[PDB]
RNA sequence: AACCUUCCC
RNA sequence: UUAAAGGUU
């Protein structure tokens, strides 16, 4: 299971990246480290948490339309 | 082409190291800086001295090259930077 | 036993308290240099023949000053007593007794020798040479004894570890002034022995710790004024220990003590020949050998390393602003340009430009491409940079800002992992998960690998044992051949890739190979035949998968480079590239059955077959620029026709000036690089392959010279250490016949299949295990003291 | 326990004299150190007072090199001939260990004073 | 291993 | 680390 969250956190610094992120240095920063920490990650008990870190990232912007874009 | 030849004129032969032209010529000087403890001991204030010639300081920007003024760099603020802090500064006579 | 401590002790007075119970000897492990008729080597040996006697200060505390009596024969006694009251005027010398004691029944002389130390400078050499973590025991007590450093600094993790302990580098230099008066002493002893006529080898079995020298056994004595004091085996087995504990820094003080501030120099001063021939006068006068401040007088190959030896351990006193290109204003159609007419080589010294052109009229082509490669247009007209970031020297930042390049995160292909855990992949408790992915980085990649060409040090090699080494080693290349060729005979690989930093401006490599033709290429070879040519070499960041979120780094180098370094390596190498059955493998395929049969070549008739491997830590960030320039020499060595002396010694500092120490660009600064080798020129694995049988060759060496040497059953390999310790301390000259059969006997017994920094070894298990090949711990005492590197159980 | 030089150096008669074809017939004592790839003499004793040039002829005949040799270096040996006032020449380039071989291998099996 | 010889200080 | 070579069963 652990191998869903490495490839979720491949695809989620994907969107981030091109979602021009790394024009704040610091937050590209953060970001990167969480996203290299978690693909070395062992237990998927620290994965989780480093992972939903990750993603209250993008739930900050308001570049991605979300309630479209979870359609379900 | 004036502070160049003053020096090279003092040489014996003429033939004068690489490194030491900009060392003693060049007319503008950018430092860069990792963390305000090494900002502290190098370009404290507005004024500051390097390779035996005296510097002031007149623009400092961050690794987002966008304007930092000298009052912002503080110890508790430091945490609220983009800390490559590149201070380009000219040589002063 | 109370008469004998009260006449040991003797006029002076001191408080002995006797180490050895008794009026007994006290038996030793003690390192010792030794060449009988019988026996030779540098090996650890049992020493009975002496009385030690600690001496009590004020307090009952024990200090390290001993009185070591030795009991002998008549005749030696008469010897060392006669030769004494000739060398007694001089401070080098330990005074001596020289009574004679009623021991049981009979009257036997004893030599007392007063207020020596524990350990003397082989025990040092030694415990520095031959390192083991767990077995040191000595070193350790030589640093705690001298202050260097405490007890409780051995309790930390990797205290002896030279990468993630960069603070044993400090504890090492604080024990560099007892070396230095040790040869300030040992000159004033050869000046004595000359004086009073005597002959004899200078060991550094015979020196305390002090710089003392109390052993006059195996000496002679002729007319007064001609002395030889024989110093071959001292000085070479010292070498690495000079720049390891950095002894010579009391030098960079004004009148040589270390209380005094700093020299100041003029920045304006290139031409330090004079201060050269001063110190080597200072430190090194009995060295018979002549010795050449630059390297372009030299004579040939084994003369350049000889002294660029010497050029290494004596360019870390000077400025390091004075290192790089010499540069000189040249007025072309009235306007001046600042030009690049020479170079100042750390290693090879001052070299001068032959064909500079003064009051020029035109640049053609190859003029204009020549003055748009060299750093000093480009250093000159950019302004001054200062970078905390990296210890590294930074000359010049070309635009007004600083650029930081990011890495990009990778990308997923959702419907092959889809399909593969639909079969039934990737669940828990899996032997197979995944391992390699797409690292991303910041901003701060590059200027962070940068600190790690940080980690190359200047480091002084055993001259004597690296000469017959590369002599061994040019033995492996000697079924290749090669040469210059003309720009009609060059094969280029890919025309799509970059021409280097200045010349990506404005197109790929394509572009300048179509537009200058054969006679400017092959004008422009011949330039750098008797020119110097210093060019910038990009610093690229690769994106590729891995296992380890390292940012990994490649080097964009210019494009003259690559047009003269082919016009060599391309015939040099294609040789390489297609012979099958060599030590060397590069080039040969492992389909159609080439795994089979290069595991088959290399289990080629062992006797006891095992198999070993191992992996340098930081081959490319870390390798020294002696054995870099080594390797040059012996890939050059096939020049011996199409080129003479000087044009071998133009494109060797050729190379050196671009690939060895160029100026790097990375993100929009200039900065210099120390050392190590650029991975991305042409001759980048082969080079390693170079380096890599050196080093293997170099742990059989040692592994072969420290065995006890007695104890060896084989008289075959007995005379082979024997004859293998003259070759390397007694001879100046190859000896081709012994070189042949050494290298027979390597490749009988220890058979390598190579692969740039890659190896695999089948070994006689016999032999390693009783000392007579290298085994894995010679392979680390090598690198510890020949690579400022300490490797573990991770790459072996 | 390093010894000078186990095993001594012979020597031969060979031709010296003061500058170029000087060299009459026979006058030096030339100490050699034969290798089977070419014999390589190591000193050379004389009673005549400064002779820099030496000469020896090639293997094959053809062909004779000259030597250079450094400066006199003066001693006293006793013989049956009473004492011999002879002066030493070491050929230009000779290194430390090879002069202490001659020396040592001098001073243990010839007299002096 | 015993053993002796020209010895070796 | 212990002059050398030779000698016998
Ligand atoms: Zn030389
Ligand atoms: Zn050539």
């Amino acid at each position: 299971k652990m191998s869903d969250v490495k490839c979720t956190s491949v695809v989620l610094l994907s969107v981030l990246q091109q979602l021009r992120v790394e024009s704040s240095s610091k937050l590209w920063a953060q970001c990167v480290q969480l996203h290299n920490d978690i693909l070395l990650a062992k237990d998927t008990t620290e994965a989780f948490e480093k992972m939903v870190s990750l993603l209250s990232v993008l739930l900050s912007m308001q570049g991605a339309v979300d309630i479209n874009k979870l359609c379900e | 082409n004036d502070a160049l030849n003053n020096i090279i004129n003092n040489a014996r032969d003429g033939c004068v190291p690489l490194n030491i032209i900009p060392l003693t010529t060049a007319a503008k000087l950018m430092v860069v800086i990792p963390d305000y403890n090494t900002y502290k001991n190098t370009c404290d204030g507005t004024t500051f001295t390097y390779a035996s010639a005296l510097w002031e300081i007149q623009q400092v920007v961050d690794a987002d090259s966008k304007i930092v003024q000298l009052s912002e760099i503080s110890m508790d603020n430091s945490p609220n930077l983009a800390w490559p802090l590149i201070v380009t500064a000219l040589r002063a006579n | 036993a109370q008469s004998f401590l009260n006449r040991v002790c003797g006029v002076s007075a001191a408080r002995l308290t006797p180490c050895g119970t008794g009026t007994s000897t006290d038996v030793v492990y003690r390192a010792f240099d030794i060449y009988n008729d019988k026996v030779a080597g540098f090996a650890k040996f049992l020493k009975t023949n002496c009385c030690r006697f600690q001496e009590k200060d004020e307090d009952d505390n024990l200090i390290d000053s001993y009185f070591v009596v030795k009991r002998h024969t008549f005749s030696n006694y008469q010897h060392e007593e006669t030769i004494y009251n000739l060398l007694k005027d001089c401070p080098a010398v330990a005074k001596h007794d020289f009574f004679k004691f009623r021991i049981d029944g009979d009257m036997v002389p004893h030599i007392s020798r007063q207020r020596l130390t524990k350990y003397t400078m082989a025990d040092l050499v030694y415990a520095l040479r031959h390192f083991d973590e767990g077995n040191c025991d000595t070193l350790k007590e030589i640093l705690v004894t001298y202050n260097c450093c405490d007890d409780d600094y051995f309790n930390k993790k990797d205290w002896y570890d030279f990468v993630e302990n960069p603070d044993i580098l400090r504890v090492y230099a604080n024990l560099g002034e007892r070396v230095r008066q040790a040869l300030l002493k040992t000159v004033q002893f050869c000046d004595a022995m000359r004086n009073a006529g005597i002959v004899g080898v200078l060991t550094l079995d015979n020196q305390d710790l002090n710089g003392n020298w109390y052993d006059f056994g195996d000496f002679i004595q002729t007319t007064p004024g001609s002395g030889v004091p024989v110093v071959d085996s001292y000085y070479s087995l010292l070498m690495p220990i000079l720049t390891l504990t950095r002894a010579l820094t009391a030098e960079s003080h004004v009148d040589t003590d270390l209380t005094k501030p700093y020299i100041k120099w003029d920045l304006l001063k290139y031409d330090f020949t004079e201060e050269r021939l001063k110190l080597f006068d200072r430190y090194f006068k009995y060295w018979d050998q002549t010795y050449h401040p630059n390297c372009v007088n030299c004579l040939d190959d084994r003369c350049i390393l000889h002294c660029a030896n010497f050029n290494v351990l004596f360019s870390t006193v000077f400025p390091p602003t004075s290192f790089g290109p010499l540069v000189r204003k040249i007025f072309v159609d009235g306007v001046p340009f600042v030009v690049s007419t020479g170079y100042h080589f750390r290693e090879l010294g001052v070299v001068h430009n032959q064909d500079v052109n003064l009051h020029s009229s035109r640049l053609s082509f190859k003029e204009l491409l020549v003055y748009a490669a060299d750093p000093a247009m480009h250093a000159a007209s950019g302004n001054l940079l200062l970078d905390k970031r990296t210890t590294c020297f930074s000359v010049a930042a070309l635009t007004n800002n600083v650029a930081f390049q990011t890495v990009k995160p990778g990308n997923f292909n959702k419907d092959f992992y889809d399909f593969a855990v639909s079969k039934g992949f990737f669940k828990e408790g899996s032997s197979v998960e995944l391992k390699h992915f797409f690292f991303a980085q910041d901003g701060n990649a590059a200027i962070s690998d940068y600190d790690y060409y940080r980690y190359n040090l200047p480091t002084m090699c055993d001259i004597r044992q690296l000469l017959f080494v590369v002599e061994v080693v040019d033995k492996y290349f000697d079924c290749y051949d090669g040469g210059c060729i003309n720009a009609n005979q060059v094969i280029v690989n890919n025309l799509d890739k970059s021409a280097g930093f200045p010349f990506n401006k404005w197109g790929k490599a394509r572009l300048y190979y179509d537009s200058m033709s054969y006679e400017d290429q092959d004008a422009l070879f011949a330039y750098t035949k008797r020119n110097v040519i210093p060019t910038i070499t990009q610093m690229n960041l690769k994106y590729a998968i891995s296992a380890k979120n390292r940012a990994r780094t490649v080097a964009g180098v210019s494009i003259c480079s690559t047009m003269t370094n082919r016009q060599f390596h391309q015939k040099l190498l294609k040789s390489i590239a297609a012979t099958r059955g060599a030590t060397v493998v590069i080039g040969t395929s492992k389909f159609y059955g080439g795994w089979h049969n290069m595991l088959k070549t290399v289990y080629s008739d062992v006797e006891n077959p095992h198999l070993m491997g191992w992996d340098y830590p930081k081959c490319d960030r870390a390798m020294p620029n002696m054995l870099r320039i080594m390797a040059s020499l012996v890939l050059a060595r096939k020049h011996t026709t199409c080129c003479s002396l000087s044009h071998r010694f133009y494109r060797l500092a050729n190379e050196c000036a671009q690939v060895l120490s160029e100026m790097v660009m990375c993100g929009g600064s200039l900065y210099v690089k120390p050392g190590g080798t650029s991975s991305g020129d042409a001759t980048t694995a082969y080079a390693n392959s170079v380096f890599n049988i050196c080093q293997a060759v170099t742990a059989n060496v040692n592994a072969l010279l420290s065995t006890d040497g007695n104890k060896i059953a084989d008289k075959y390999v007995r005379n082979l250490q024997h004859r293998l310790y003259e070759c390397l301390y007694r001879n100046r000259d190859v000896d081709t016949d012994f070189v042949n059969e050494f290298y027979a006997y390597l490749r009988k017994h220890f058979s390598m299949m190579i692969l740039s920094d890659d190896a695999v070894v089948c070994f006689n298990s016999t032999y390693a295990s009783q000392g007579l090949v290298a085994s894995i711990k010679n392979f680390k005492s090598v690198l510890y003291y020949q690579n400022n590197v300490f490797m573990s159980e991770a790459k072996c | 326990n390093n010894e000078l030089s186990p095993v001594a150096l012979r020597q031969m008669s060979c031709a010296a004299g003061t500058t170029q074809t000087a060299c009459t017939d026979d006058n030096a004592l030339a100490y050699y150190n034969t290798t089977k790839g070419g014999r390589f003499v190591l000193a050379l004793l004389s009673d005549l007072q400064d002779l820099k040039w030496a000469r020896f002829p090639k293997s094959d005949g053809t062909g004779t090199i000259y030597t250079e040799l450094e400066p006199p270096c003066r001693f006293v040996t006793d013989t049956p001939k009473g004492p011999k006032v002879k002066y030493l020449y070491f050929i230009k380039g000779l290194n430390n260990l090879n002069r202490g071989m001659v020396l040592g291998s001098l001073a243990a099996t010839v007299r002096l004073q």
